[PDB]
């Protein structure tokens, strides 16, 4: 958790839904964007820290 | 009245997502009424799979 992995993501189609759907995760909680509208939004770029 | 997967519970609201709020089951976003559930495993499940 010190040297956390800085994953940038880029030039994609992401199924968030998969993030709802897998069900098996503790947590799926977001900030300033819906879980919902991920599945409609396009960012620049994504960094999956 | 239905049956379902546990997990899949977390469907059964005014506005949500997976198979059950896309398809098997839609409420309105303005809901008057409730939502009860419980577990049934003993009744619904069966050692080869109901």
């Amino acid at each position: 958790v010190y040297a956390w992995n800085r994953k940038r993501i880029s030039n994609c189609v992401a199924d968030y839904s998969v993030l709802y759907n897998s069900a098996s995760f503790s947590t799926f909680k977001c900030y300033g964007v819906s879980p919902t509208k991920l599945n409609d939004l396009c960012f620049t770029n994504v960094y999956a820290d | 009245s239905f049956v379902i997967r546990g997990d899949e519970v977390r469907q059964i609201a005014p506005g949500q997502t997976g198979k059950i709020a896309d398809y098997n089951y839609k409420l309105p976003d303005d809901f008057t009424g409730c939502v009860i559930a419980w577990n049934s495993n003993n009744l619904d499940s069966k050692v080869g799979g109901n």
